[PDB]
Parts: C-alpha cells; structure tokens; sequence
DNA sequence: AGGCGCCCGAACAGGGACTG
DNA sequence: CAGTCCCTGTTCGGGCGCCT
C-alpha cells in the first residue's frame, strides 16, 4: 500500500500495437519459465482480448552469463511516453563519467519491480509470448509493476534511487554515478582492486535496500579517436597519387584547408597506373602541409543536447569495422575503429551486433544518450539474426543502408 | 431471471461514441420467413430479450454463403455497430503448418455446437444490439430485441470466443500435460501417445470438462474419418498432404487463367518438389485487363509441362521429430530460381518450397542464394522454432571469397557443401591492385539533358583513343557505355579509370545478371577478361588522362 | 471482412551529379 | 543555394492460391 505516479501517453498517440516476431523454442521456453514466476510474484498478469496492445518480447543472456534475461522492446512505447521523461524530470549527465579510469555497469533493473504502476497505464505494457508453429495462441500479459526497459521506470524510481545511494556518495564524494534505464554506471579513478571492492560495497547497499544484482568495467580514459591518415610511401604510382588525391578531395569536406592543386598537376598526361612518378617539392610541400591539417581539431564541432546522435558503421574487411558518431554531416563528435570482436573471420552479423553495442555504450557514457544507427546490412538479414548476438538490456534505433565503398576511406 | 454460464469479458466502446440507427438492406424473400419464428426459440434458451423504450438502435442484413450444407445458415449485419466498437487484439496470429506437427498415435476432432451462442455477452454491452429484417414480403412495420450472447458477424466474437475457450481448456491441460490440443474456430483437435482405447477415455472425459461449461460436443466427431480435411489439407496421425490439385488443361488462355494457374502451382510447392513458375509469371507482365487474351510461349509451356509430370505421381509429407536434426538442401534451378527440401530422414520430406524472387536491378547467384537461405531460416523458425542445417551447392571457398569481400554484412548459418551441379560460382573478380603492363584506359561519357544526345569514349597511355556518338541516352548510361568500350578494345588484362561513382558501384558488387542489357554486356566482357583493375578519380580535378577524355566527351 | 503466401506495377524516399 | 533529372531500393495495393 504505497502511492502510484500517474502517467500519460503524450497528446494524440495511442498505445503500442506492434506485432510479435517469431521466437526460437529455446527462447520460448525461457520466457514461459520466466513469466510464470513473474506471475506467481504478481509482477505481471494475464490479460484478455479486450486489451488490443502489444510490445515485442524476447530473451538474451548477458555477456559471460548462462542465465536467461527477459527483454522487452519498448521502443515504440518509449516514443509515446516521451514528453513525460525528458521535459518533466532531468538527469544531470556527469561530464566526468567519461574521464574516470574505470566504470562498471551494474544491472539494477530488478529494483523496478518494487514500485506499483498507474493502473490506467498498465494496458500499454501488453506483450504476447508466442507459440512454435502457432499451436497454442499467445500467452498475453501486462505489467503490474514498473517494467524493465521502459523509459518511465528509471524515472519514477528516481527519488528512491537517489536516496539509497546518498549514503555511499557522501562517504565516497569522488565516485561518479550515472543511471541510464536498467543500468547503473559507476566509476572512479581508484586502482582496480579497491574499485572492484568499492563496487561490492555499492552492491551491498542496494542488497540491504531490497535489490539483486546479476569485467563489467569500461575504461573511458583510454578511449581513442581514429584520425584520418594518408599512407607513407617510398615511391608513388600514378594509381597511388590518384587514390591519394581522391581521398584528400573527400577529407576536404571536413577540413577546408586541404588542397590537391600541386599533387594534382603531377598526374597531367595519360599515364599507366603502375608507372612510377616522382613527387615534386611544391606538391611534396602540399602533401606535408595536408598531413598537418589532419592532426588538427575541426572548427565548430560540439555536441548540442537537443539534436539526436547518428552513428555510421563501415565494414573494412578482415575483422575491422569503422564508425563515426555525429549530429550533422561532416562534423564528427567521435570516429573510431574496432577489430577482432567475437565473430571476426566467421560471422559478420555477430561482429556488427558487437559493434552496435560498444558504440551504444560509449554513446551513453559520453552524452548519456543512445545513437541512431545506419547499418551496412539488408533489413531481413539483420532482423533474422540480431536477436542471437544481443547481450544488452537496451535497444538503439536503427535503419538500413546500402553505401558501396567510397566512404570506406575512414581506414586505409 | 436467466442464468450465468462462463466468465465474462469487459467490453467498451470507442470513446465518445454510441450505438447505430439504420435503414434495412435487401435479403432474399424465401429464407427470411424462417427467422420470424427462430427468434422465439432463443427466448427460451437464454439467447434473446427485448425492451420498448431503451433502444435507439437498428441494423440491416448482408450475408456470405457456404457450400456443402444440408440446412441454411443465418447472418446479421452490424457494420455500423462494428466501426463504432472497440478494437481487439486479434487472436489469429496465423495457422500452424502441417509439417510442424509431431506424430501422434491417436488423433480425434470434437466440434463445438452452438459455439458462438454458448458464450455470454458482456452484461453492460448487451444494449447496442437492436435489429430488424423483412417478415416475408412485409405487412406491419416490425419489432426488435437485444442479444445476451455473441452475435454472428460482430467484430468481437472470434476474439472473445477464442480466449474463453483457451481459459476453459487451461486447467484440463495442466492435469493432462501430455495430451495435445489445438483450437481452430469452434473445432478442437486432440492427440496422444496413449493406447487407442484409453485415449477415448480422455476424449469423453474432456467432453465432460467442456459440458461443465455448457459446451456441447456431439458424436459426429470421428476417430474413423481421419484423414481430416482442414484448410486444403489431409491429415493422418502419421502423414499429411495437400488436397488434390486440379490443373486446368484449358486451350483458352486468359491472363486470369495463367493467374489461377500460378497460384495453384505456388500452393503445390510446399510439397511437390521442383515447381517452377518463372516463365508463366512473365506472361502477366504489364497487361491492362484481367480478361485479356494471351498465347503461351515455348518456355512457359516447356515449364508447364515439367510441372505437370511432378504432379502426376502423388506425394506426402512426414511430421517433425524433435529428437532428430533438421535439414534444408537447396538446388539452383537457373534463371534466378531456387528450390529447397527440408527433411530429417533422407528422401522423406517434411516440406518443400521455391524461392524465385529477383531482388535488385543487378544481382548475382551468391546474393540470391544468401536471400533464399534467409527465407528458409525465417520459415523454419516459425514452423519448427529452430534453424535447419543447410546443404548448399556452393564451394566453401566460393562463399568465403564473396562474403569477406562484399561491403555489406552478410551471413549464412551452419552449412555444408553438397556437390549437386549447377554449382554456385563467382563469374569474375576485380583485381585489388593495378595491373602492370596492361593498357590503361581512361573512360568518360557525357550526355545533354535536353537533347538526350551524348558521347562515350576513352583515352589510353599508349595513345589509343575512341569517341562514339550516342542518341537518346543519359549521363549514367554513357558512363556505363564508356567502360563497355574500354572492355571491348582492350586485351585480356586491362586497367580502367572511371570517374563515375554510379558505374563503379554497380560493377564492384560483381553482378552476374542485370535488368539492363548494357550492364549484361559489361558482364559478358568482364567474364572474358583475365584481369580487370577498375579505379575511380574525382571529376574536374584536372587529373590524369581523366581531364582529356572529359574534354573529348564534353565536346 | 480479414489472415498467410506469390508476382506484378505504380508510388514514394533519398543519393548524387548536373544546370546556373 | 535551389531545382531537376536519373536511378535504384522499399513499401504499398491489386489479382490470384489456401481459407475462414
Ligand atoms: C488440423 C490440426 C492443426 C493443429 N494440430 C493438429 C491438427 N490435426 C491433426 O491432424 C494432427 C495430426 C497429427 C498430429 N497433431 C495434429 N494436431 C494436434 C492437436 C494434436
């Protein structure tokens, strides 16, 4: 018997009606055995045909975990509860979280099952557990408590979270604590030994305040940005000079001071691609002057809170993938490269999934926000498999791209 | 007072709306004499009531007919009430495929009678029901009433039935974990691995649990009737098949004939292996009227023939055995057509299928194969809830060469080679590096937007030039057009420099087929070469011999 | 009247390069 | 700038198949 924070769908829009996608029998078993328990505990309960709403559900194992986690795709719901969270209650984003030598991510989502949910809102949490081959119809539930992964849930539990943590923050004023959905980001410049200890210390607090918590560490101070770089060549073919000028011509959308003039004149006649052409000094000085402008920052690139983040991924071959996060073309807030992720040399989709998760993470630690991805993949390919490689409790927004390689030039 | 059978389902109205008032619409004069009485029947059974003052509600009649009836089936039209009624979460998410069912020793079918009228309507919603229909011809204006149950043709009926039924059966199933029930509409299909007689024990014992809720299960139910006929299927506990397909032999061919034709073949493809619809579907291209006259081409007839011999002998599918692995094997049928069989024990198929869909303007076999594999995986998850082990006509090196090169993320799940020609191959590869001692063709093209007139040509390191005038063309086509020239005029190894991002993009994905005859031609030359290195430079940067061929064609 | 499949066309998005 | 085109991919709407 405690209060309930009323909640409303922002004006004009309805509850999510999105269709449930087919699950593996593996995942269908894990959901049944997970939901029956959540029913017994009165977290969710069965619903009828009078409720015409659905959100998709599936299950995942977190990285290095043999236990099945239930996962709801609340993206559609979260879009329709939005004014509630952003405008109404703010979370200051620690600009320091990124500078900490270490940051651990703890799953606090369980805490959310305490609080009751506005009885009027519950009809929008409706989700179907499907059957193999359509033999039974769906088992449909709705959420009585605060559903994991909904954007209101970390919001409404805000007061309670800020409370239970206040003891710890006071004894440890230098430790930085951020919260994004089901996750709690905790970081410090402490040596890892006492860090891992201070996290357990944090584990006990929520342990004694009625929460459970199933390394997790990120190391943001070590995060590198991948700069554009022109090759180092002893001797240059026409073809080399050509690939160089073209790359430089592209890069110049980013840096206006790049010049191809003298390097261009080198190509003058119609010459064999493999013919070897010596570098004039006037060009040699132009090339060396460019390599300089490419060690600089970019005028006027800064994060604007109101605008959405956008992330682009290119497949570079042999396990490498490059990415760029930006809010406006050619102004990149970050550029990077990944290699030898799980799946390297065998499964592209696994690797891209890994990439989207690492990118989303840095994106939350940095701006406290998940990016919108442009994925170098066919819609159906991604959709058929991504659910297999998914280790995260959130779900970024994505769209599908076909961009044959002239932008492949974020890496040699 | 009436009485109270089974748990009731809350029903609202689309907020800020209320029940309908309507004028009558035509219905046949003969059958309409029967119902004047029938309403009086239901009063006594609990299915009807009335009030004079309270209903500003009226509804018309429009119905749909069914074959194979020894008596006529009534209907009422709520179309006005419907649109004004809340939406439901639909219960039918689609239907099980016969091939996904596990073999059951014993399989029975109980048919629930008065199925829709056996379910209590929501107390508070009953009101919106009032209706009127012609007496015989007519005499007096009429009378009206309200519904105490689920009306035929109401938006909410199937959904509320399905959920109540599910709700009832639930406690039985838990007490009988190893029985297996399935509900389609008002019919239930039950099956078990118990002994033939002890099974019928549970069949009545279940007819018990249903009666306890007022659900009648007659004995027209048949243990001896199976095969059961359900939605085009014939089902025996051991094996299933499509119901017999009649392929028109008609000499008269209307675009509507080919259509009905194709649809039947496509329906045949779940079971009879190797059906090809490609050439017949071509006839259908760009026709104005569905009644139009069309002749059969030799290919389309050569195809129609091969399909007929497949249907000649009958065939049957097996059922699924969770203990044994799933296997999907694909064969290339050419012309971007694909067929697959999914089996467990060799030569006994669970099901078959085609993948014919040509996706994109320019494509190749690897891509189309990758796509079929995705079609099959998706289908496999729906049906068996797992992914099959794939047997594919493609060398493990062919595939490795493709996916690791392609710019997109692409994947096939666990699969092995089956050497069953035609094998899937890459018909050419572009060099990763300039070819020493090959002629270097700088190519360009330009056309004028207004005149649709243009020229395509090239310059080489050896001094060789060419320029060809072209009529009724576009900027893109000329850039393709110049690469084409450079292929034709070059030896077995060649480097080509193009500034067309458009052109570079097509060729680099190593297409083996195209909608476009010019790209097809580029392909044919590409397959003939030993070594082709194709490079890009930015336009108008005063580059190479690119500036020169630019002058030539800009001229 | 709707569900699931196919094949086709016509509409609609959006990405670059040319018009000026 | 725009504004235009040219091209290509997706997504929707219609006709059959199987059925309510
Ligand atoms: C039409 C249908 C649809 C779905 N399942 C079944 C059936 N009927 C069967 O013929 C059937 C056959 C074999 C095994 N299960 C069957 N059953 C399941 C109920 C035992």
């Amino acid at each position: 018997p405690i209060e309930t924070v009323p909640v409303k769908l922002k004006p004009g829009m309805d509850g999510p009606k999105v269709k449930q996608w087919p699950l593996t029998e593996e995942k269908i078993k894990a959901l049944v055995e997970i939901c029956t328990e959540m029913e017994k505990e009165g977290k969710i309960s069965k619903i009828g045909p009078e409720n015409p709403y659905n959100t998709p559900v599936f299950a995942i194992k977190k990285k290095d975990s043999t236990k099945w986690r239930k996962l709801v795709d609340f993206r559609e719901l979260n879009k329709r509860t939005q004014d509630f969270w952003e405008v109404q209650l703010g979370i200051p984003h620690p600009a320091g979280l990124k500078k900490k030598k270490s940051v651990t991510v703890l799953d606090v989502g369980d805490a959310y099952f305490s609080v009751p949910l506005d009885e009027d809102f519950r009809k929008y949490t409706a989700f179907t557990i499907p059957s193999i081959n359509n033999e039974t119809p769906g088992i449909r539930y709705q959420y009585n408590v605060l559903p994991q992964g909904w954007k209101g849930s970390p919001a409404i539990f805000q007061s309670s979270m800020t409370k239970i943590l206040e003891p710890f923050k006071k004894q440890n004023p230098d430790i930085v604590i951020y919260q994004y959905m089901d996750d709690l980001y905790v970081g410090s410049d402490l040596e890892i030994g006492q860090h891992r200890t201070k996290i357990e210390e944090l584990r006990q607090h929520l342990l004694r305040w009625g929460l459970t918590t199933p390394g997790y560490e990120l190391h943001p101070d070590k995060w590198t940005v991948q700069p554009i770089v022109l090759p180092e060549k002893d001797s240059w073919t026409v073809n080399d000079i050509q690939k160089l000028v073209g790359k430089l011509n592209w890069a110049s959308q980013i840096y206006p001071g790049i010049k191809v003039r003298q390097l261009s004149k080198l190509l003058r006649g119609t010459k064999a691609l493999t013919e070897v052409i010596p570098l004039t000094e006037e060009a040699e000085l132009e090339l060396a002057e460019n390599r300089e402008i490419l060690k600089e920052p970019v005028h006027g690139v800064y994060y604007d809170p109101s605008k959405d983040l956008i992330a682009e991924i290119q497949k570079q071959g042999q396990g490498q993938w490059t990415y760029q996060i930006y809010q406006e073309p050619f102004k990149n807030l970050k550029t990077g490269k990944y290699a030898r992720m799980r799946g390297a040399h065998t499964n592209d989709v696994k690797q891209l999934t890994e990439a989207v998760q690492k990118i989303t993470t840095e994106s939350i630690v940095i701006w406290g926000k998940t990016p919108k991805f442009k994925l170098p993949i066919q819609k159906e390919t991604w959709e058929t498999w991504w659910t297999e490689y998914w280790q995260a409790t959130w779900i970024p927004e994505w769209e599908f791209v076909n961009t044959p390689p002239l932008v492949k030039l974020w890496y040699q | 007072v009436p009485i109270s059978p089974i748990e009731t389902v809350p029903v609202k109205l689309k907020p800020g709306m209320d029940g309908p008032k309507v004028k009558q619409w035509p219905l046949t004069e003969e059958k309409i004499k029967a119902l004047v009485e029938i309403c009086t029947e239901m009063e006594k059974e609990g299915k009807i009531s009335k009030i004079g003052p309270e209903n500003p509600y009226n509804t018309p009649v429009f119905a749909i007919k069914k074959k194979d009836s020894t008596k006529w089936r009534k209907l009422v039209d709520f179309r006005e009430l419907n649109k004004r009624t809340q939406d439901f979460w639909e219960v039918q998410l689609g239907i099980p495929h016969p091939a996904g069912l596990k073999k059951k020793k014993s399989v029975t079918v109980l048919d629930v009678g008065d199925a829709y009228f056996s379910v209590p309507l929501d107390e508070d919603f009953r009101k919106y029901t009032a209706f009127t229909i012609p007496s015989i011809n007519n005499e007096t204006p009429g009378i009206r009433y309200q519904y105490n149950v689920l009306p035929q043709g109401w938006k909410g009926s199937p959904a509320i039935f399905q959920s109540s039924m599910t709700k009832i059966l639930e406690p039985f199933k838990k007490q009988n974990p190893d029985i297996v029930i399935y509900q389609y509409m008002d019919d239930l299909y039950v099956g078990s691995d118990l002994e033939i007689g002890q099974h019928r024990t549970k069949i009545e014992e279940l007819r018990q649990h249903l009666l306890r809720w007022g659900l009648t299960t007659p004995d027209k139910k048949h243990q001896k009737e199976p095969p059961f006929l359900w939605m085009g299927y014939e089902l025996h506990p051991d094996k299933w098949t499509v119901q017999p397909i009649v392929l028109p032999e008609k000499d008269s061919w209307t675009v509507n004939d080919i259509c009905k034709l194709v649809g039947k073949l496509n329906w045949a493809s779940q079971i009879y292996p190797g059906i090809k619809v490609r050439q017949l579907s071509k006839l259908l291209r760009g026709t104005k009227a569905l009644t139009e006259v069309i002749p059969l081409t030799e290919e389309a007839e050569l195809e129609l023939a091969e399909n007929r011999e497949i249907l000649k002998e009958p065939v049957h599918g097996v059922y699924y055995d969770p203990s044994k692995d799933l296997i999907a094997e694909i064969q290339k049928q050419g012309q971007g057509q694909w067929t697959y069989q999914i089996y467990q024990e060799p030569f006994k198929n669970l099901k078959t299928g085609k993948y014919a869909r040509m996706r994109g303007a320019h494509t190749n076999d690897v891509k189309q194969l990758t796509e079929a594999v995705q079609k099959i995986t998706t289908e496999s998850i729906v049906i068996w809830g797992k992914t099959p082990k794939f047997k594919l006509p493609i060398q493990k090196e062919t595939w490795e060469t493709w996916w690791t090169e392609y710019w997109q993320a692409t994947w096939i799940p666990e699969w092995e080679f089956v050497n069953t020609p035609p094998l899937v191959k890459l018909w050419y590869q572009l060099e990763k590096e300039p070819i020493v001692g090959a002629e270097t063709f700088y190519v360009d093209g330009a056309a004028n937007r207004e005149t649709k007139l243009g020229k395509a040509g090239y310059v080489t390191n050896k001094g060789r030039q060419k320029v060809v005038p072209l009529t009724n063309t576009t900027n893109q086509k000329t850039e393709l057009q110049a690469i084409y020239l450079a292929l034709q005029d070059s030896g077995l190894e060649v480097n080509i420099v193009t500034n067309s991002q458009y052109a570079l993009g097509i060729i680099q994905a190593q297409p083996d087929k195209s909608e476009s005859e010019l790209v097809n031609q580029i392909i044919e030359q590409l397959i003939k070469k030993e070594k082709v290195y194709l490079a890009w430079v930015p336009a108008h940067k005063g580059i190479g011999g690119n500036e020169q061929v630019d002058k030539l064609v800009s001229a």
